[PDB]
């Protein structure tokens, strides 16, 4: 019912870095504080590694095991969009930032940060999982992706869309709100194939795959709040940037076809500014009464 | 959290086994208590409110000074004596947060339900301090309610119209399209739905005087529309709302319908544009017999008959186009048009359904014209003429555009009063007086109509929980029994209302003696057939109130022979959406969609039982979508041989129903009389 | 292939080093012997020809009834005589494929050149016959050239208007919104482009009737107006063309240049919808200082004023708006707008930049109004005075609305009968014919102001073409020095031609009495400026034709006060798309664009040579691109000069040129006198 | 040394079927006789179920098993064309000149013809063989990839351009000279990662490597044989099409750095004729001539 309409909004959505010149940004860069650049850097360094696992992994291995030739042509174009768009643009964001020395600390740092890799491994470890033939284990890395895409990834987005709303950084804030939307709708996708493949569950499965997902959600969630306070502390945000994942987590949980967990929430203004039934004939008699 | 919130949430906490339905009294009364009289701003007397609302622009001084202050302080005397109490929460609600005076920065409250119904009496007496008294009983006792714009803008000076629904024709010129564009955002500018007839216009691929295949169809006219309805939102307040109606032997028939489709491209696609359409008996007919249909391409019509396509009868007109060589067409599958019409309305919703025939066959104003399309809400039901807006040198031919006054009777409170005959009257002179004080600048046809015709539309609302609180089932033959017996009431004194005001003005409406009042065709089922209820629960619901016979019939149609009829359309049933709340009643003649109604305001919940629910009477309750649609159809072609305007039929569907069922649904309904179709709600 | 299409591209098949540019002889000659020839109709004598035409509904019979046929004989013998021949393939196939009649079913070929240009000839004269062979040796020796609407429709039945410029004052009501629509699709309906002013109407979130935030601003009116000049796209041959102008000082610039970013979403962005934006000299004095300017809330201004901003005076009163705290400001960057202007012209060419106050400071008719905006073409400069549409009972305020007759110069044509004086009094006689014979009868400010104003557009054509073919350099001063004379010389004689008309017609232009002819300021650099070539090659040039001196000029000036003005504006440079192939002449006075121009027509692939091309004048030819801007600016302010109305000036820019250049253009541009900026074009 | 290059190649290359209105060869399309008309829908056919295992299986596998982010780019680009844009364009193509009952028999028509099913069990068969960390496994498949792209597709190309040279079917022939374009470029990229693995071998491994691809191009060449003689007889063009597909063959061959293996002839010529702006801030210098 939906994946032509999704084919239509991810081709025209289609975009690429060289559009966005990026050499102006070094205008407010020079003017942030080193916590605030450091934050940042670190961020986004969070943001590449997780949508490499995704370009790598996440996208290709769902469109393995999906079956259906126009699910896996959206799928492909998801997959296009991650390694042939998405990572050239956080390199493109890098490159202008920072030197490359620089670049290669923070991404040794964030290699062997505990709450990044935490996070990182846990979706990784679901789609190593899936296995041929079996659409629970496909369910379970769908969950896992939809987590990805439409909660885990905005701890980050949080802090270009900050600076963005603010007029600071607005050419690499215009390169993360493509990317934003691009996931978005990725999220949104995935999520339809994993509620068809739960819709196909008895009650007591459905129940039990419901439990998974609140399960997963409660271990990413929890890590997500050490995450937050370890990068946004030292600017003074961790607050604000709290009610931005739990209110991403109830999106991420609708694209499941699940109840939000959280109680709705205000979110901080700068980041707003930043952000068929059954067709049957008619075969006669039914003219007649 | 406020505190008649919590009170209004403790209805779906179950104590022993129980909704506790006592609540809403508490929450009401805690709204009331907690915040109306602190928000309500209060005057050490009547006297010094009214100058404050007159001299700060609230009230017009016109109407306030056709009385003595003396009079209008016994009018608002009357308002209080009945120490009205809103019943449920959301009647409060809703009415003080709609039609609810505020200042201009909508912080306080300048306007009681009282102080509303005190001004809404005194405008509609115009100067006459008995009748004001009448009007302020009538509404107050909640058996008359006058619709939205009535009531929200009576005696009002920042108002907007008294009317909100017009139907305007549009001739197949650019000079009339344009004109047709212009007067839509002059009527949404007012607030008003606007409804338009695309028939006239010629389909895609016409001929522009001799250049060939140029014409863009329907479809372009509906975009200009759409761009045009979405410009006049009403001041960005109330998006503007528009309804466009074409034949469905019109060629662009199907380009018409692909507006609606979920996957219509942007250059198609309609938003803010209803679209319904007009099926004659003839398409039914072949559609039937399974025969492959033309559309017609309408200019080629006109060309060679000199009158436009739907200006002629295409049950003896649809061979001569076939047969006729310069008339161009294309076949179709009537079948198969009927089966996309029934996805669309399980899709969206859309379109509506207008039986021109149904309509036509008990229409009584034939000589003026045929009724050719329906309004937004598909119950206005009316002759219209086209306008010729000529040149800007030359001198415009003004035609009929139909826009009639909307006011409806509580079912329960008029039926509890056992006041049929003195509601309906009292609401006629209303509705009248709503119709002679509108005057519109900017749509030289809607304010020809008005002034000519007189029309005006007194629907009925609260058929539901009258039924259900007095043991009887919707679908049950009862209860149509009860639904003929009482329109058959209403419409006896609506037309005995008219003739008396005919007499007492000496003035009948336009082209009155070519109609079917005047040779008395009208009353022929009513001089011959009893209405009177044949089961004797419903025979003693009408207790004390006298049902009018044969013989009284034959007394009207003598009267209405002698003296005229003042208005040449008197009841159409409207939707009656947010009115419902305040007045504490079902919507229209409807069936309940839930029984509980849960809704979001702000960002707290707000639960809504409706009118009359509780224990013993859970069952009598039915929700609209749990029910027979056949019978839903039974009971609305019951109501719709007493309406001479149509009624606003929603149907209830199941996700389980199929494409087949909401055919079948529509074919029955177009097999008992029914005259429109509103809108297929899915559950 | 055809063979006149395969030997057109033997043109590109080097032969010693050089392109073969004789094959295009060969090209139109076997162009015409294999398929002119073959395809035209061909009658027994003319009278029958006439009479096929007339009666099939091809000719008016009125303009060929005030003739004897031995009249028409004789202008047709005229006509034929010269024996004109196309010197290349591309000029007969844009004749014989856009301007030559053809049969109803557009199979064979009607007119020939002759036969169009002696129809042109006998509609301008209207009964005079020797006026007729006049007008015909001039067109037919292609000295001066008729615009598009008037060489395609002269004398044709079912033709369009022969005026396709209008410019439209549009009020901040809604019922001028509704009239602005119309009018614009009934233009567009005519074949018209229409351009309308868009600054009158207040902005996004202004009070409607004291209901604040309530207006959609400038931009809901330009998506109103992008659907109707779509719907009115005259079979979508060639699609209805629109422009809206805006203040650079209006609120909704911002929005309003938003319309044409790439990035703009579907319910903003306007697609057939041009956008021209009009700056002050305060606007270029605040970014010049840098300081912090301010965009103004139209309907702050008219209610605290009682006058429209752009009806007011930006240099004068922007620092009473700015002070005035009853006028509602908001704070704008003055250079980040500039910026936003080059890189929206840099990614899709608009918006046309209007310098107000150049326009305004040598505008000979402020006494009627200033001009506040351009037409969709750019160069049309007039006074405009805006109309108010009340409602439909009420009597209408009509205003003028700008339209202007066009017609080109051929430079090299002109120069080379040394018959600058004739060309130019013909051309004004029939421009004057074509706005006599003018009514536009749904538009009645632009008629009202045809008939007040008589203004006409009298533009050149081929001045690169004559330089090059001259061995003149566009960019050299020599180039400047002949355009300053020649240009001079044109205003002089066109003034000349005014004053005759208006002394034999006793009549002037509606308020010349007020205008800076009859005061004689407009003389003043005249009577004390010798114009006369400082360069003895230029001087040669004008050998055998008199230039007029200051005595001459006073002459002139002496004759305009004691007979007066019949024109209001006279000369106006348009782009002259397609009829500068018909005449073998570069487009306007703009350098040309590439040397040979290659394009594709259908299936086939042709190249035009630029008329004159050679290896001995190669060089000359410079191409647009590869010259400096500055030049160009130079060149076009040299003739904007003896221009009263504006040039269609078109940026020639490369791709490695930054915003930073083009914003540098514009200012240098507006620094050195120039009226408008057309396009932004980038190879 | 050549990546960078056919990722900015491929991504400039980027299309879509519905930037090419296709209303045009309606009536080129009406003129031609049944057998024409059979014959281009079939071709047309058996190109589309080459792209859609090329986009959903061939060069998904390949991404996964080749290192380096930036050639996993390409790779995934060039996947994405293949089901998201290619085989697409042919549904675009079928939508505007055939019945829906056309279109229905020949969806129909591929799954029962024997030579298209055996090639796609040939090729496909090879990239699921694709053993990881086993680089001639690998070479194999990029192999029968060169031979899908530069040699297999050419049996149905031959037709769409022989009508585009003769100006008939103009709008469907640029769609496919599109793909061609395409095509020409994938089958060049996966040649030279062949090249980098075969180079590897010794020269015994290698000249067994020329006997796989030498062997394999004749048994996919013999089976063309018969799917082109049961497509063209019809049309009388067997033999000319037969010309173009080892004409073909021979530059499959040279994509995989190996000698032509047909001698040249002389191909039908029909077929032959077939073939934003910098901103810069503004000075104050800038307003002063
Ligand atoms: C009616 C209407 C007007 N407008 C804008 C467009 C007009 O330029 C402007 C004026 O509308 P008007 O038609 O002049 O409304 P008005 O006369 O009642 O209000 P006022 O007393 O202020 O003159 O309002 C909208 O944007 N949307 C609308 O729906
Ligand atoms: N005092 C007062 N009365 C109001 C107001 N709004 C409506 N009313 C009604 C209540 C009474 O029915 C009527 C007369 O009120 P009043 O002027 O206090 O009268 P009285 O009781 O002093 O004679 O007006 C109001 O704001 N103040
Ligand atoms: N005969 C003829 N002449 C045409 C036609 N179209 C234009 N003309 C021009 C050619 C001559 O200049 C002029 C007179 O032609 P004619 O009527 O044949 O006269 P004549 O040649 O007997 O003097 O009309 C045309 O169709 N036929
Ligand atoms: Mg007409
Ligand atoms: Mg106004
Ligand atoms: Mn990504
Ligand atoms: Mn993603
Ligand atoms: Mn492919
Ligand atoms: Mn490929």
């Amino acid at each position: 019912d939906f994946t032509q309409m999704f084919y239509n909004q991810n081709v025209k959505q289609f975009w690429l870095p060289e559009e966005i010149a990026l050499n102006g940004d070094l205008l407010t860069w020079k003017y942030l504080g080193k916590n605030e650049q450091d934050t940042y850097m670190k961020v986004l360094a969070g943001l590449t590694l997780l949508d490499t696992e995704q370009g790598n992994t996440g996208m290709p291995i769902v469109a393995e095991h999906v079956d259906g030739h126009q699910r896996k042509a959206v799928l492909n174009f998801m997959a296009m969009m991650e390694n042939a768009v998405h990572a050239k643009s956080y390199s493109n964001i890098f490159m202008t930032l920072a030197p490359t020395e620089t670049i290669n600390e923070v991404f040794e740092w964030v290699k062997q940060n505990k709450y990044l890799q935490k996070k990182a491994q846990m979706i990784v470890g679901l789609y190593k999982a899936i296995q041929k033939d079996d659409e629970i284990s496909l369910f379970k890395a769908m969950v896992a992706s939809v987590y990805l895409e439409s909660f885990l990834f905005y701890s980050g987005f949080y802090y270009p869309l900050y600076f963005y709303g603010q007029g600071k950084l607005m050419q690499s804030g215009e390169i993360i709100n493509l990317i934003l939307r691009d996931e978005a709708i990725h999220g949104v996708y995935v999520g339809l194939l994993a509620q068809e493949i739960y819709n196909k569950q008895t009650e007591e499965k459905k129940a039990e795959l419901r439990e998974f997902a609140i399960d997963l959600l409660n271990q990413l969630y929890e890590n997500e709040l050490e995450y937050t306070e370890d990068l946004y502390d030292q600017v003074g945000l961790s607050h604000d940037v709290k009610k931005f994942i739990r209110y991403n987590a109830n999106k991420a949980l609708m694209n499941l076809g699940f109840d939000p967990y959280f109680e709705e929430e205000d979110i901080n203004p700068i980041v707003l500014n930043g952000l068929k039934a059954t067709v049957e004939p008619l075969k006669d008699d039914d003219f007649y009464f | 959290v406020p505190k008649w919130i919590q009170l209004n949430n403790e209805i779906m906490i179950q104590k022993d086994g129980k909704f506790q339905f006592d609540k809403d009294k508490e929450a009401v009364h805690s709204y009331f208590v907690d915040y109306i009289n602190q928000n309500t701003v209060f005057f050490h007397n009547l006297k010094e409110k009214l100058d404050y609302l007159v001299e700060n622009q609230y009230y017009e001084e016109e109407f306030l000074s056709l009385y003595s202050f003396e009079d209008i302080k016994e009018v608002f005397k009357t308002a209080y004596a009945k120490k009205f109490r809103f019943p449920s929460f959301m009647s409060a609600f809703k009415f003080y947060n709609d039609y609810a005076l505020k200042t201009n920065d909508k912080k306080k409250i300048l306007e009681r339900y009282e102080d509303r119904i005190s001004i809404v009496a005194l405008f509609f007496a115009n100067g006459d301090t008995e009748k004001a008294k009448e009007y302020v009983n009538l509404m107050i006792n909640q058996e008359y309610q006058p619709s939205t714009p009535t009531f929200l803008n009576a005696g009002r000076k920042r108002r907007g119209e008294l009317v909100s629904c017009f139907l305007l024709e549009v001739n197949d010129s650019l000079n009339d399209i344009s004109r047709a564009i212009d007067i839509s955002m002059q009527l949404s500018k007012l607030g008003g739905g606007v409804s338009l007839n695309l028939s006239k216009l010629r389909a895609k691929g016409e001929a522009i005087k001799d250049v060939e295949n140029a014409t863009k169809g329907v479809v372009g006219v509906m975009k200009l529309l759409d761009n045009a309805f979405r410009y006049a939102d009403q001041m960005g307040q109330r998006q503007g709302s528009g309804a466009a109606y074409l034949n469905i032997f019109h060629r662009d028939i199907n380009d018409f319908l692909d507006t609606k489709k979920i996957s219509a491209d942007e250059d198609v696609r309609v938003k803010t544009l209803s679209i319904g359409v007009v099926i004659p008996d003839k398409f039914v007919e072949l559609a039937r017999e399974d025969k492959a249909a033309y559309v017609f391409y309408p200019h080629t019509i006109y060309k060679e008959y000199g009158q436009h396509m739907d200006e002629m009868d295409m049950n003896e007109m649809y061979d001569k186009f076939v047969d006729n060589p310069r008339v161009k067409k294309e076949k179709i599958n009537p079948r198969k048009l009927l089966e996309k019409l029934a996805m669309l309305r399980s899709e969206s919703g859309y379109p509506y359904i207008m039986f021109q025939d149904n309509v036509n066959k008990v229409h009584a104003n034939n000589h003026i014209s045929k009724v050719k399309f329906s309004n937004l809400c598909s119950e206005v039901l009316q002759a219209s003429q086209v306008s010729s807006y000529t040149d800007y040198d030359e001198e415009d031919e003004i035609g009929l555009d139909i826009s009639c006054n909307l006011g409806s009777l509580n079912i329960l409170n008029v039926m509890e009063h056992k006041s049929i005959e003195k509601t309906v009257k009292l609401a006629t002179d209303s509705l009248t007086h709503v119709s002679e004080t509108t005057d519109i600048r900017n749509a030289p046809a809607v304010r020809r109509a008005n002034k000519a015709m007189k029309s005006i539309g007194l629907g009925a609302m609260n058929l539901h929980g009258y039924l259900a609180q007095n043991g009887i089932a919707y679908e049950s033959p009862e209860a149509r029994d009860f639904a003929n017996t009482f329109f058959m009431m209403v419409n006896f004194y609506s037309i005995q209302r008219s003739a008396e005001i005919a007499k007492e003005k000496g003035e009948t409406f336009d082209q009155y003696e070519g109609s079917t009042y005047a040779t008395g065709e009208y009353f022929d089922k009513y001089v011959s057939t009893d209405f009177s209820p044949k089961y004797e629960k419903i025979a003693n619901l009408f207790e004390g109130m006298h049902i009018p016979t044969t013989e009284d019939w034959k007394k009207l149609k003598a009267f209405v022979a002698e003296h005229g009829m003042y208005h040449s359309y008197r009841l159409c049933i409207a939707p009656t959406g947010s009115i419902s709340y305040v007045q504490s009643s079902t919507a229209s003649v409807m069936p309940i969609m839930e029984r509980i109604e849960e809704r979001t305001y702000g960002n707290s919940k707000t639960y809504y039982p409706m009118p009359g629910l509780a224990s013993n009477n859970w069952f009598f309750y039915k929700e609209a979508y749990d029910m027979d649609m056949f019978k839903v159809v039974d009971m609305i072609a019951t109501i719709q041989q007493h309406i001479d305007q149509g009624i606003s039929f929603t149907l209830f569907l199941k996700d389980t129903m199929t494409t087949r069922d909401l055919n079948r649904i529509d074919l029955y309904a177009h097999h008992r009389g029914i005259k429109t179709i509103y809108y297929a709600r899915t559950k």
